[PDB]
């Protein structure tokens, strides 16, 4: 039995790119109309692809010289939202999963009495999970989570990630070289997510999906002061940096056109 | 009925010894209303490795290529857009084994993090837009022979960096206290040959003709040590030298060939 | 995504096999004339194939017998150039690629804080490097790496490599036996490269190709000294020991010669 | 299209106890301008062991066989050159595991190779040219039991070559200080069956009939031990015994059919 | 690599089977013609497959019963032998091959220098060895080799092998129960090997072949004697007791008879 | 081209509790002078377990199935051979792994043997013939728990087979001093369900109706403990009770159809 | 070599589900007539699939209410039967299957001897063997084997399983936590077992078969004594506690029709 879904047929593929130069992000949304003779309605994959620059800055405080900053990216949030009622999410992917992990569990009698149990996991260096979804429209966010350091992993959690003893009065020299950043914070993240959008026939003809792909970035402060190194970490420092292409499409002669960005 | 054109462009600089070879897919498909084209830039630049000279008794220098950087772009002006491109940056991940243990006593605990190490890792620029891609292979992990991870900007409060330092306390002049041309990475001292791939598209409505500038560098960085009199140290000036060329190719979407027009090779030392 | 050219369509081939008895090296070069319909321009994959005999020699030194030595093979040089300005190569194999170990690092605590990090990776007895690649030309170099010897694995740069203390007056008992060479020394080396070289169509009928095979060879000398073995070498002692092929290929009738060969 | 006329061809030589099995494969394309003969050589090259006499007190000996060689030739007048051939020489690659460990002291090391190791070792003949190809199936790694690797050529300064000596300091006749036949490697006491590949080829524009000469040949190795009084001690003398079979098969191009000619029986005792 | 096999075409297969209650050996052979259109000369691929069964036969001396005996098979012989010079062997099959073994080598320096060699192989419990090949007949000789007992492998030349501590005054109690005997020893041996026999067009009609199947029995005699335990083993003790079928092959009508069998 | 006209017999002993069903694919090929039968016996044949009574002081004793033998034979007289059958006898084989190593002393050599460990062995009978195929499945590895591999025929000197005893010195009534019923292998208390192949042949030119006997057998063991007064003891008696069901069942090769015919109930208690 | 069965032919498939409220097992029996042209007779594929709850009930005992009880499932029961001469069961499947475990013995001598004997094998929660066939009917009874606790595999056959210290006067609360129950315990048990039954063509139209689902169930009565806890277990407590469902197949109009149910 298992299922089909929405496959197969005939696609018609449509692609539209823009860029915020003001924010560095980039938004290659591909929209393939899809026309199952099987499914009742219509159907269209949209599949958003792109580039979100890191935007990772070193710098001083202004008004205190001596006390430095990094800005890295913390989450990177990706979400399509419909407002017409014709329109609705039947299929999105990535999809919050359940996790497991590899158990073992050793007694022993030396005839001294021996337990050991290990537990094996597989952590990634950024984590996707769904933050909402409704039947208009799905967000997702992609968190960070564990990174390799020399000595160990460390949680993205932590007040003294990416800081080190400083090696000379530059900013950068207070965080750590960039051969011990993941690739996600050193350059950019590149989004690869696939939503299908049905919308019944003989009640509209034209439908506007706003996509917005955008960065929550935290910052960590690292001074040196007596005898110590002092590093704090400002959780959501900015918030919602995102932008927001807006994007009309036409069911009916398989056209895609942008309405409106934001930030212009 | 998918339809593929293909063709090729070539263009070389032989004072910076650095050749790029394009090759290009014409895909024609009823279902884009945009022409497509695959681009595959190979080709080979060479590191510029400066062998450290022998006769130099207490201070000697090298330069190594560090990073490589490759971007194919397209003028503001024409439709020509980049959808695709690939190597894309990468979420890396990592195994992780914990084991609690106990004796009935000894509570033992214990973490082992299982990774791969590269000596040389891709990244996207950030300055890929609508109109350009990117790539840069930076020096990542360079292990001596047991000691390391080192990179470009590593850092011991004595010595410094270490990167190509045969030994602390040694006795030989500096031209012979760097790791042999052997040990050294295989990229930092020998040709890299850059597999990239981007595609292009362009609204059939546009004009026939388009130009796209593809560009090869290479950033080298010189490793000095010197003795102080009790130990040896080192330092890592990056981006001393880049040595840049830059091709522009006529792209005809009407006839499907492809024409080198301009070569600018540049060079910028510091 | 890109194919590639040569994809399918039809190969006319011919086969030339060429041998130098003087320094032992033979030249099986294939010429594929490949004629891909979707191709602008006319192309010839060239399968680079044949036998490197290593000449490893032991024998004494002439003014002084008492010393030993052996001439082995370091490096391998095998090229192709062209002076022709329309042929152009458009895809070469071996080419230099970047190196990855597995890497495992472990921290314990035996409430005494225990490390451990365990680096792995694969050797092989002969690396191929990519020398120079031009439009007109490409080189490769088998220069040695590393060799499996009892008590553990030597660098191919070691000055005692390949030298034990002597079992008899004989040059041969110098050296280590056959048993303990890699088969690259003991016998010789077999190439297998491939080169594609475009052809552009109208301004051209024939175009000639030099392919050159050859052996760089090290030398070891021994000789026991007030009771020491002492082992020297002599790195590049012969250098640039190759047979260079000149080959006129005809695009038109598909057939390719052999103008001169030297050493004659 | 491509034609496969395939056809058989066998000698042997009951003297020698050397027989060969040659399988011919008549390729014909028309993309190739020139005729193709896959020849697959198999066969029986028996090892020529002679068992050790038992009663034997100080001094005995046995010729084991050590080195097989087959070669498949074409005359120097013929327009048959050989484009292919297989097993052909190899490039041995081993898997290294480095491992840095310190208790905060105990700073441990360690180094691991993994390897494979054979009792003997198929490489190519240094006289392989454009008309001749050759292999050499050679005594590498013998093991005695967990005494070892030794070979044909191994040296101890007392105990001398103990590559088949069961005890160096036992009380035994010394044709029963040898190790049994069981224990020695199977190529060296029983049959060696030869599978190795050659591709022929010949312009059409040749005589219709050419010749090619197979040659299957075993080099036995004596290996004599002695009682000095205190020790046992041995010695291994190289290729004391060549027996050789040389066999000449006329290949018609036209018919596609191979017949023998002549078969030669050769020895060179020394 | 590049090569058919003198095979591949319409076959027509015939079977016979003979049991020889006497020595309890079964011929199960079934004989292929093949016709391939490529091949110049006749093909008949000649599959030896049947039973022969172990005879262990647990029994006391006669003269003096207080010694037991175990007659167990040492060497199953299996061998195709030709007279007609028409018929030629082409292919057979099981083939003498050369062993590898994995190995590891460990160097450490606790700063003690500890070593450590590995060395692995998959061994059976009876090999088979090709005895003698010639362009008219093969032998195959499956010699036992090493068998699985408590407390570490034995090797098959073993005196005390199959001999164990007396549990009775039983003959079948002064050896080791079937549970530690291989199923060789206990039950039979089925053999598989397939000879593909060639015969040139033209000169023959009628070829006469004699299949020999066969067992070389050892023999462990076992006594306790002044408290201890006595085993002796008489290597070879009835050596060449096999069953040898003439089967006349006519490649005309491509039927195979029975001439005549030996023990009759 | 080739038929399989399928068919299928079964037999049944509710007195023995022993179900015999045969599955027939008369597969008939033009290439093949004969006719072919190939017949899958499946079924089941019961244990046969009696449950050691829990009211015995000192001597209790348990009856359990240790060898079912299942035969397919056709008569002498008619042309019906055996020409396959499955499953035939394995040359068992294991993997060693000796280790050899010093600390420069502590020399020390390990060796170990992987292998795979069956309750129960299926082997061929030694009355395999032309006209008759038998296979047998012993019991031959049980492990108590950690303890063991015992079998039909294991012996200690004081404690004797020790198979199914729960406790040499325990205190409990003999009915209650053997393993329970779940520890039991499970073929020894439960049914066996065979899966046995075999490929017989008729000459086309034989009498249309043969005839094949198939025999489905269980060989029960008795195990019997005692209390010699200072430790418990244990005897396995093999064969005790036979019980046999045999089955004839007539094969017409003209119509492709397969018919019982005589069904016999035998037992031989001892 | 055997087809078997009904391989491809043509399959009317025709479902029957009947649930029994009162003992919560529901029977989803699907009926595939299988008319294959090779096969004499005709068949007919049982599927049985299904829920058996465990109706896994924690209460105090009437008399005594200090006294806790744990009716758990220990078998479940599935058997299917024919009173008809001409059906005849020609495959089943789980059928019952010999076991193998790997085992590894080693032995070492630090120049003190060392042995070492490991032996593996894979459990599972509850082991389904076939109590009885006969050629009317087969029964399967899936029992219980072993079960992961914090401290190691337990036996189901053990007096303390499923039971902990009281953590309060709850029934629940004596006996382990839902996190420590296999899903069989917690939830149910889904059968999927195949019958093929065969039935000769000419001596008969309509068969009746009887389905059994069912469930007996072992009980853990547990109370805190003279500070300690007394964890009793009744071997069978309630046992046949099933449900059958007679179906009424009529081979002629491939229609299966429910007769009767017992717990009706």
């Amino acid at each position: 039995k298992i299922e089909d879904i929405g496959q197969g047929a005939e696609i018609i593929k449509r692609t539209q790119d823009i860029t915020s130069k003001r924010l560095a992000i980039t938004q290659n949304i591909q929209f393939d109309f899809v026309k199952d003779k099987k499914y009742n309605k219509d159907a269209l994959v949209v599949k958003m692809q792109g580039f979100i620059s890191s935007r990772t800055t070193y710098s001083d405080l202004k008004k205190y010289p001596y006390i430095k900053r990094m800005i890295w990216p913390f989450q990177y949030n990706i979400s399509l939202k419909t407002k017409d009622s014709n329109v609705d999410l039947i299929n999105y992917l990535p999809k919050n999963k359940i996790d497991s992990a590899d158990v073992s569990q050793k007694l022993g009698y030396n005839i001294s009495f021996n337990y050991s149990k290990t537990i094996s996991y597989n952590q990634k260096n950024y984590v996707t999970e769904v933050e909402s979804q409704n039947s208009k429209g799905v967000k997702w966010g992609v968190k960070a989570n564990s990174f390799v350091t020399p000595n160990g992993q460390v949680s993205a959690y932590d007040q003294y990630l990416f800081a080190q003893d400083p090696t000379g009065p530059a900013a950068r020299d207070y965080f750590v070289p960039d051969n011990q950043l993941p690739p996600l914070i050193q350059s950019g993240f590149n989004p690869s997510f696939i939503t299908t959008l049905s919308h019944e026939r003989g009640k509209g003809d034209k439908s506007e999906f706003e996509i917005t792909y955008g960065r929550n970035m935290d910052a960590t402060y690292a001074y040196v002061t007596r005898h110590r190194l002092a590093v704090d970490r400002k959780h959501d420092a900015f918030k919602n940096r995102n932008v927001t292409v807006k994007y009309e499409v036409n069911w009916k002669t398989h056209e895609v056109k942008i309405k409106s960005i934001t930030p212009k | 009925k998918v339809t593929l054109y293909k063709t090729t462009a070539t263009a070389d600089s032989d004072k910076f010894k650095i050749s790029q070879i394009l090759t290009f897919n014409f895909i024609k498909d009823k279902s884009y209303d945009k022409d497509t084209l695959v681009l595959k830039a190979t080709g080979n630049i060479n590191s510029g490795f400066v062998k450290p000279n022998p006769n130099d008794y207490d201070f000697s220098k090298l330069y190594w290529g560090a990073k490589y950087n490759v971007s194919i772009s397209s003028q503001s002006n024409d439709s020509v857009n980049v959808v695709d491109y690939a190597p894309k940056n990468q979420n890396e991940e990592f195994q992780v084994q914990n084991t609690l243990g106990y004796t009935f006593g000894n509570t033992a605990f214990s973490e082992t993090i299982n990774y791969k190490q590269e000596s040389y890792r891709t990244t996207l620029s950030r300055n890929t837009n609508y109109k350009n891609v990117g790539w840069g292979v930076e020096a990542h992990k360079i292990m001596n022979n047991g000691w390391g991870p080192y990179g470009r900007d590593s850092f011991h409060p004595t010595y410094g960096n270490e990167l190509f330092l045969a030994g602390r306390q040694s006795s030989a002049y500096a031209g012979q206290n760097f790791i042999a041309q052997h040990q050294m990475p295989l990229l930092s001292r020998s040709n890299f040959n850059p597999e990239f791939l981007s595609v292009l598209s362009h609204r059939q409505d546009g004009a026939k003709k388009s130009k796209i500038t593809v560009t090869y560098q290479r950033e080298m960085d010189l490793y000095q040590i010197r003795w102080n009199g009790f130990y040896w140290a080192g330092a890592n000036y990056k981006n001393f030298k880049t040595r840049t060329f830059k091709s522009t190719y006529e792209i005809d979407w009407e006839n499907h060939k492809v024409k080198l027009l301009d070569t600018k090779e540049t060079e910028n030392n510091k």
